[PDB]
């Protein structure tokens, strides 16, 4: 509790940044102290503070090794910073969308066989998720699969702000969520259904078409299923039979769906070690290769300056602006050029 | 939008808008400019 007392800058040593999403920028991070890395996320107070800590305050509640941990917050800046467990290699989405390549079998059951450690570990303590997703699930340095931004209870009848967004990414939805307007536990099981076709295929079904459609197509078409099937083992390709069932009554729970063939004959965790390091790899080659294209074509990057590189942008800042200016009025004379070439034929009317 | 259906003056007003509007991101970006070599060069006087 001490070392919540502390500045934040004084107790982590923040390194690269890892990217973001809607509210705020991601950062990794060492614990000066005992040297076990961390993550820390920074959100500027000014937007929405009840919003973030009701989602604080649910995560700091959980203890398990399925679930992102929790272990802190400061204040800096007008900046509340964030500190959670570092997950390396980033979200099943995004290890997806790095390597530009969808996930095997072998691969897809490891992580499910700890994603749904996690589910049962939730909806034993009678808590549900209300938000699952491949973006959701998180994988660390070693391989560990963990469960990440929480929904929140009361997200779908909650005003228009987030009675809103829901409604416009809806594919991830079971169908009593749509009819009931809530959820059960058994919710997030079609979720994880779902979760396991987006991460065979790359994307959830009905994910290309407009969402108000999509609304009415889930609890009225059949359980979706395999573009191409055959690729698909029979224990695979049962297993997401059972999760995509439309009655909540009917579909099979975490505790259940531990003991499917697909899931019981899963490998270790090992088997990710591999897929993790071309995505962590990948994710390094990025970073270097845009941060010497960034250095090349040109209050913290200042102090970390040299004095010759620090000189010679004040002198390459002019340039900057023409270019930057010089844009700007060519992108309003095309919005003008409609505006002129109306009054044009007007001045040839009269 | 069919610009075709507007008039003379009315038109003009969109053109006078637009320009406002170019004006005051050409200044906002000059106002980005000129705080920053304000902290470049209060850097170098750091050095
Ligand atoms: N502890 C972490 N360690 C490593 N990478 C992380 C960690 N936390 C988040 N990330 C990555 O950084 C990304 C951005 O985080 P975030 O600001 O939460 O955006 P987001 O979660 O994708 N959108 P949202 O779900 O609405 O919060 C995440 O998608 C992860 O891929
Ligand atoms: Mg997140």
């Amino acid at each position: 509790e001490d070392s919540l007392t502390k500045q934040p800058e004084e107790v982590f040593d923040v390194l690269e940044k890892l990217g973001e999403g809607s509210y705020g920028s991601v950062f990794k991070a060492i614990h000066k102290e005992s040297g076990q890395v961390v993550a820390i996320k920074q959100v500027p107070v000014e937007s929405d503070l009840q919003e973030i800590i009701k989602e604080i305050s649910i995560m700091q509640q959980c203890d398990s090794p399925y679930v992102v941990k929790y272990y802190g917050s400061y204040f800096k800046n007008t900046d509340l910073w964030i500190v959670m467990e570092y997950c390396g290699a980033g979200s099943v989405s995004d290890i997806i969308r790095l390597r530009n390549k969808t996930l095997i079998e072998d691969e897809i059951a490891t992580i499910l066989k700890s994603t749904l450690k996690g589910l049962e570990y939730l909806h034993f303590m009678r808590k549900i998720h209300r938000n699952i997703k491949a973006g959701n699930i998180l994988l660390n340095t070693e391989g560990h699969a963990k469960l990440a931004d929480f929904g929140v209870a009361g997200q779908l009848t909650d005003t228009m702000a987030k009675r809103n967004t829901v409604i416009g990414t809806p594919f991830w939805m079971a169908p009593e969520v749509i009819q009931e307007i809530g959820y059960n536990c058994v919710a997030d099981i079609w979720s994880l259904g779902i979760t396991s076709i987006e991460m065979a295929e790359g994307k959830p079904p009905y994910a290309d078409i407009h969402p108000m459609r999509a609304i009415f197509m889930i609890p009225t078409n059949p359980p979706p299923t395999f573009r191409k099937p055959e690729l698909w083992s029979d224990d695979f390709t049962d297993f997401v039979k059972k999760c995509l069932v439309k009655n909540p009554e009917q579909r099979a729970t975490a505790t259940q769906l531990l003991q499917h063939p697909f899931i019981k004959n899963a490998k270790p965790v090992s088997i990710l070690r591999d897929l993790i390091t071309e995505a962590m790899e990948i994710k390094a080659k990025r970073h270097e290769e845009q941060q010497r294209e960034l250095e090349e074509e040109e209050f913290d990057f200042l102090k970390n300056l040299s004095l010759e590189e620090l000189q010679m942008r004040l002198k390459a800042l002019d340039p900057m602006m023409e270019r930057e200016i010089e844009e700007l009025r060519q992108r309003y004379t095309a919005k003008r050029q409609p505006i002129l070439d109306a009054m044009d034929a007007k001045k040839r009317r009269q | 939008v069919e610009w075709d259906a507007f008039s003379i003056p009315e038109l003009q007003n969109f053109l006078t808008i637009l320009e406002k509007e170019e004006q005051d991101k050409i200044q906002q970006v000059q106002k980005k400019y000129d705080k920053f070599r304000q902290k470049l060069e209060e850097a170098l006087r750091e050095s």
